[PDB]
RNA sequence: GCACCUCGAUGUCGGCUCGUCGCAUCCUGGGGCUGAAGAAGGUCCCAAGGGUUGGGCUGUUCGCCCAUUAAAGCGGCACGCGAGCUGGGUUCAGAACGUCGUGAGACAGUUCGGUCUCUAUCCGCCACGGGCGCAGGAGGCUUGAGGGGGGCUCUUCCUAGUACGAGAGGACCGGAAGGGACGCACCUCUGGUUUCCCAGCUGUCCCUCCAGGGGCAUAAGCUGGGUAGCCAUGUGCGGAAGGGAUAACCGCUGAAAGCAUCUAAGCGGGAAGCCCGCCCCAAGAUGAGGCCUCCCACGGCGUCAAGCCGGUAAGGACCCGGGAAGACGACCCGGUGGAUGGGCCGGGGGUGUAAGCGCCGCGAGGCGUUGAGCCGACCGGUCCCAAUCGUCCGAGGUCU
RNA sequence: AGUGAGGGCGCGAGCGAUAACGUCCGCGUCCGAGCGCGGGAACAACCGAGACCGCCAGCUAAGGCCCCCAAGUCUGGGCU
């Protein structure tokens, strides 16, 4: 290695041209069939602790 | 369209069923049918089986035998046409499936590491000659 | 220039005259046509055939309006045998005699992200003698100030396999058309489950 | 397997034990010799007063080897060492006898002598 | 017409000089069969000066040895 | 490459990675029901479920099988004698995950649990 | 030679890795002449498509030699390639010989030793996505402009011991077979690996004393084996045939120039080369192509915005179970009208006779129960477990 | 005060090889300082020409007038 390094300060267009895909996807939710609090899917409810209508964890 | 019985069921036309079961230590004679020059005959290899690789049709086979001074192993399909017949002509404890070790022994060492197997020759001799009992006439 | 869709189920070897012959087992027929091109209305002859029956509960308008016209229920997926025009409705792996040569396209078997040495066969460094972290690494890329770049083409590490792949001219071995099987005399691309174009050969 | 550098035992009574070999002769570069190729080898010990010296450029076909060789039938065949038969460029074996088995496929090659001499074929 | 010289990087000391120059020659005499190398000095035609010397030299001394296994015989 | 090869990693090297399916184990056994991480939960179902429907077998020699990794005589007992006859009418399937919602905060691990079924 | 760029640095030889171009061609292809009988060989002409070996010596380039070969071509690319490696050589400090010098020291004289720098911003290059476009919207299937890949070659045999030749020798043309090297794919064979699939073993600590087991000795303690997968040493297959236009060259017809001339009109033959053909990419081919099939009236009006809105269509996306797909994305299958994964069962396969008990032996042990027990992937089966339930986007088609 | 590294081109000499974008003198020229303008594709010094500022006026220079690209696919006569 002989120690590569930027030859140009990067120019704030081309910074932020990199940074086009960096914005993030908003959460994925469903209305929990229950409470109608809104949950992931697949998962079990942090609220009612209910899944395929049944109760199971404790809350 | 349970891929497994296909292949095997392309084998079935080409499997045999005509030889004996043996395992490893066994003592065997493989008479095989070789072409020398243009002509078909029959050659006896005889030795120590030291490895078998079953796999259903495709399933093989090692034979080793020293031959002046020489030593020979060789490897049968079990399932070729070209093989006339098999003789089990001693069969002999071993301990695993793959007795390469005796690459590296003495007649005497071999003589000792792999005696002989008297259950299977006990219930060989016993059966068979019950075979040659009932059929009588 | 005949051919059948199908899918490669495995390899195994058979015996002929003695010989022992390895082979790659095809499951070929049958094949519906779906859609015959013709120059007067697609500029070019060839048809578009179906293999392995869908679940009608999986098929869409589009695709199902497309089946009804040919007058076959759904099936898994089309291809085109180009330049071929069957008279059957149907094409069977009857079509191939034990003896004919084919050519056999069907998706390579996937590496993902090669390096150089299993890709291009590179040598790669020495394991000794004073390799500082070269041991498969591609070397030299080009030269100085002229060129001064890399040309086109230029073997490097990438994606290696899982793509288009022939094999040309392989020997019918065997059919058996009550289990619409194929056997070839050879190794054919891709995995067991594979899809699979067997074709007639274009060597003389 | 026999690429050059690869010593064998010779199978016969040239006078010479164990020869290297230093070129396999089937092709412009091939990389390696097996049953029925012939190399040139050199003469890396010998018996006293033995026909050829120690230490002479030969040309000798390999009989055995311990990488074993697959045969059409679906067999295949491996001995316990690398051996080979000193021959002239007639391609005439130079001793008379030969000891230890010699793979079939020595026939196939038109080594026609060596086969009959040997005391087994296999 | 009978001479073959060859150019090369001369060895030993020199610096960057003597890593990239051809400054060491040979000249081989075709019809007799004998062959002078020389690397003395950085220049390679006064290399060749000196082989050119040599190589006759070493001819004329075949000469009169052949003249001498010739006359004495 | 990796092709059609069944197991993970974890990034854990083979002694380690055992004693974890193991200690899992062990977890779940006496509690009945257990919080682990998304991946870790899924191997572990196959684990217990080889040992438990060892367990169903009775036998001494299965007992001694089991016994080979829940080193706890008397929890093994309890594996026999009470979890185990509870299963006789099931085959297989002894293991139920479920992803939870709320990931960890101190580095956004996706969380699960893992319970014996009824 | 000059001293024109670079002394606020353009790293110098050889090797290795990767090559790419030139043709003044080493080989193979075609051809003229020959002091060419034939087999050869010489020289010249065309031809750069592919090919162009492995070792001994030396740091070596060069060169010599060994064994082959169709041949072991020569050059350009900062005498290609040190932000790709090497560091033997050269070119620091140590030290020594010869040598020069009173000397300190010095040497295109030699000898032994001697720090080669983890992060790529731009171009370039190999791969892979996100956006948008494709002047209705979708699902499939395609066309091939353009581009890439490949392109080698020997040996034996037949023809035929024929033409040729005093003989020894020994063909053209046409047909056959087996090779080497290289490329692609593949796992049936052969053969490796197979981090816990089975077994054996030492020490030690532990559970529970025996027995049976567990941790550790590597990040497998060691050893003997080992499916699936990934693989070469293993297996198949490729270079072609063929069509067309040609090079040197060979001819026909034929003036200018009554004859003759392959050429100036015109025509035929003629290469491993060119264009096709074979394989692969390919409609960002913005020149955005084509076929099949599906979807529907805008719902309020937008004044000028040739659309501003918003539930729907055909369809797509999310999420989840996964995958010989894969770094991530992507792609592929599946999601209860389901066998996608896990478990379980079966088969296959590996290991090679579990534990327990009985028997024999003082005992180490042996023998029987027993091909037992254990049994990861491969091939299947089975709703026991897990893909619950859900959410979002998406036409309503501008003009002559 | 500055300058006392000059350079190119033409011409006349020496050196050099009747080589060098070589060197060294003499006469001249321009660049230097006119890398401002037009031509010569591009181009310090070759051709035209010395830019005080403005203009959507005009004539010419060199070099051009088929299209990129302003102006004749101009006329008359030859050669290739
Ligand atoms: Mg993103
Ligand atoms: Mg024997
Ligand atoms: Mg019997
Ligand atoms: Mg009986
Ligand atoms: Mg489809
Ligand atoms: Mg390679
Ligand atoms: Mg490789
Ligand atoms: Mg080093
Ligand atoms: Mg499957
Ligand atoms: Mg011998
Ligand atoms: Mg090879
Ligand atoms: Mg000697
Ligand atoms: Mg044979
Ligand atoms: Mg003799
Ligand atoms: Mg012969
Ligand atoms: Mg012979
Ligand atoms: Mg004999
Ligand atoms: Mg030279
Ligand atoms: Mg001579
Ligand atoms: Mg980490
Ligand atoms: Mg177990
Ligand atoms: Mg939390
Ligand atoms: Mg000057
Ligand atoms: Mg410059
Ligand atoms: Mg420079
Ligand atoms: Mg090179
Ligand atoms: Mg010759
Ligand atoms: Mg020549
Ligand atoms: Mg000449
Ligand atoms: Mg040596
Ligand atoms: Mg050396
Ligand atoms: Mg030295
Ligand atoms: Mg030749
Ligand atoms: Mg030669
Ligand atoms: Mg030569
Ligand atoms: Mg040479
Ligand atoms: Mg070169
Ligand atoms: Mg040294
Ligand atoms: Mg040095
Ligand atoms: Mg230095
Ligand atoms: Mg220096
Ligand atoms: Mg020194
Ligand atoms: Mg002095
Ligand atoms: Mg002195
Ligand atoms: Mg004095
Ligand atoms: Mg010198
Ligand atoms: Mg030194
Ligand atoms: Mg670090
Ligand atoms: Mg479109
Ligand atoms: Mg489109
Ligand atoms: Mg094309
Ligand atoms: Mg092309
Ligand atoms: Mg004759
Ligand atoms: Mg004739
Ligand atoms: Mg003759
Ligand atoms: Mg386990
Ligand atoms: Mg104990
Ligand atoms: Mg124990
Ligand atoms: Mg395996
Ligand atoms: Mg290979
Ligand atoms: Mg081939
Ligand atoms: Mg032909
Ligand atoms: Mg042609
Ligand atoms: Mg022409
Ligand atoms: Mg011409
Ligand atoms: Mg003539
Ligand atoms: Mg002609
Ligand atoms: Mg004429
Ligand atoms: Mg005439
Ligand atoms: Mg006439
Ligand atoms: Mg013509
Ligand atoms: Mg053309
Ligand atoms: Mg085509
Ligand atoms: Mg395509
Ligand atoms: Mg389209
Ligand atoms: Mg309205
Ligand atoms: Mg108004
Ligand atoms: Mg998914
Ligand atoms: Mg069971
Ligand atoms: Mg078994
Ligand atoms: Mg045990
Ligand atoms: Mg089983
Ligand atoms: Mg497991
Ligand atoms: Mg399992
Ligand atoms: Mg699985
Ligand atoms: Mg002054
Ligand atoms: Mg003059
Ligand atoms: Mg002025
Ligand atoms: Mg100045
Ligand atoms: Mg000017
Ligand atoms: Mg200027
Ligand atoms: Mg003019
Ligand atoms: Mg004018
Ligand atoms: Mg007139
Ligand atoms: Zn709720």
């Amino acid at each position: 290695a002989k120690h590569p390094v930027p030859k140009k300060k990067t120019s704030k267009a081309r910074r932020d041209a990199r940074r086009s895909h960096h914005a993030l996807t908003p959460p994925i939710l469903v209305p929990c069939p229950e409470c109608k609090a809104m949950k992931p899917p697949h998962t079990v409810c942090p609220e009612c602790g209910y899944y395929a209508g049944r109760k199971v964890l404790e809350v | 369209m349970n891929r497994g019985a296909l292949i095997k069921l392309v084998e079935s036309r080409y499997v045999r069923t005509d030889l004996p079961e043996f395992r490893p230590g066994d003592t065997v004679r493989v008479s095989y049918k070789v072409k020398e020059g243009n002509r078909t005959r029959i050659q006896d290899f005889e030795g120590i089986v030291i490895r078998i690789r079953r796999n259903g049709f495709n399933t093989t086979f090692t034979v080793r035998k020293v031959s002046y001074g020489v030593g020979v192993e060789r490897i049968f399909p079990l399932h070729s046409p070209l093989i006339q017949k098999i003789d089990i002509v001693q069969r002999g404890r071993a301990r695993r499936a793959k007795l390469y070790f005796i690459r590296n022994l003495s007649d005497r060492e071999i003589r000792r590491k792999l005696r002989a197997d008297r259950k299977r020759i006990d219930k060989d001799r016993a059966a068979e000659r019950a075979a040659k009992e009932e059929v009588q006439k | 220039m005949k051919g059948i869709l199908g899918v490669k189920v495995g390899m195994t070897r058979i015996f002929r005259d003695d010989r022992a012959v390895p082979v790659t087992v095809i499951l070929a027929g049958p094949c519906p046509v779906v859609q015959r091109r013709t120059p007067e209305k697609d500029g070019y002859t060839a048809v578009q055939l179906g293999f392995l029956p869908q679940n009608p509960k999986r098929v869409n308008r589009p695709l199902k309006g497309h089946f009804a016209k040919a007058g076959v229920e759904p099936v898994r997926i089309l291809r085109e045998i180009r330049d071929f025009n069957p008279e059957g409705d149907t094409v069977t792996v009857e079509i191939f005699k034990p003896g004919e040569r084919v050519d056999v396209t069907g998706t390579s078997k996937g590496r993902g992200f090669a390096g150089v040495m299993k890709r291009w066969n590179f040598a790669g460094g020495p394991d000794s003698h004073g390799a500082h972290k070269i041991h498969r690494h591609p070397g030299s890329i080009g030269n100085r100030k002229t060129p001064g770049r890399v040309y086109k083409g230029k073997k490097m590490a990438g994606h290696y396999g899982a793509e288009r792949v022939t094999v040309m001219n392989l020997e019918v071995v065997d059919v058996i058309p009550e289990e619409n099987l194929l056997l070839v005399k050879g190794a054919v691309p891709g995995p067991n489950g594979g899809l699979v174009i067997v074709r007639e050969t274009k060597k003389a | 397997m026999i690429q050059p550098q690869t010593y064998l035992e010779v199978a016969d009574n040239t006078g010479a034990r164990k020869i290297m070999c230093i070129r396999v002769l089937k092709g412009s570069n091939a990389k390696y010799a097996t049953v029925g190729d012939v190399i040139v080898a050199s003469v890396k010990e010998a018996i006293p007063r033995g026909a050829v010296k120690e230490g002479d450029v030969v040309k000798a076909v390999v009989v055995r080897t311990k990488k074993e060789v697959k045969r059409p039938d679906g067999s295949a065949i491996r001995f316990d060492d690398n051996a080979a038969v000193i021959i002239n460029n007639q391609l005439e074996p130079r001793g008379t006898r030969v000891f230890g088995p010699v793979a079939r496929e020595l026939r196939e090659k038109g080594f026609m002598k060596i086969v009959s001499l040997a005391p087994e074929v296999l | 017409a009978d001479l073959r010289i060859d150019t090369f990087r001369s060895s030993g000391a020199g610096g960057q000089h003597v890593n990239t120059t051809d400054s060491a020659i040979r000249i081989t005499h075709l019809p007799t069969g004998i062959v002078v190398e020389c690397q003395d000095e950085r220049s390679q035609h006064k290399n060749k000066a000196k082989a050119l010397s040599v190589l006759g030299a070493r001819i004329h001394a075949a000469e009169m040895a052949k003249r001498q296994q010739a006359e004495a015989s | 490459m990796r092709h059609l090869k069944s197991g993970r990693k974890l990034n854990r090297h083979s002694s380690h990675r055992l004693a974890l399916y193991r200690n899992q184990a062990k977890s779940l056994l006496t509690h009945g029901r257990i919080t682990t991480t998304v991946p870790k939960a899924k191997e572990l179902r196959g684990f217990v479920d080889h040992l438990i429907h060892l367990a169903k077998r009775g036998d001494l020699h299965a007992r001694r099988l089991v016994l080979r990794d829940l080193q706890d005589v008397k929890l093994v007992r309890k594996l026999f004698d009470e979890i185990a006859p509870r299963y006789r009418d099931r085959q297989g399937g002894y293991t139920r995950v479920l992803k939870l919602a709320e990931r960890r905060r101190g580095d956004g691990a996706p969380l699960a649990l893992v319970e014996l079924v009824e």
